[PDB]
């Protein structure tokens, strides 16, 4: 009986490893990807003016 | 109405996955019971020893 418990005390509790590590990977490089495109933005806006 | 479409469906899968695991606890249970039913007949056989 216990080990059902504990069975279900896992399936309730533990997260998809690998589901959330490449989902998080997903949204984390696009957000990667969007910080350095916010930073070349800045040399792109500032570069105007001379 | 695709998000709603999704999330409540991932409801839907947790739930019959919650009813899963108590569709376990039940069968084992009840396939425990099935031996306990050759328990009585074989003891009251040997309890019909003459």
């Amino acid at each position: 009986l216990s080990v059902n418990v504990q069975s279900i005390k896992s399936n309730v509790i533990d997260v998809d490893y690998g589901e959330a590590m490449m989902n998080l990977m997903q949204v984390q490089l696009a957000y990667q990807a969007s910080l350095k495109a916010s930073t070349t933005i800045s040399q792109l806006s500032l570069l105007n003016y001379m | 109405r695709l998000e709603y479409e999704i999330k409540t469906l991932e409801q839907v899968k947790e739930s019959t996955s919650r009813a899963q695991e108590m569709t376990q606890n039940s069968m084992k249970a009840l396939q425990d019971m099935v031996k306990l039913l050759e328990d009585f007949k074989v003891k009251v056989t040997q309890a019909a020893s003459d």
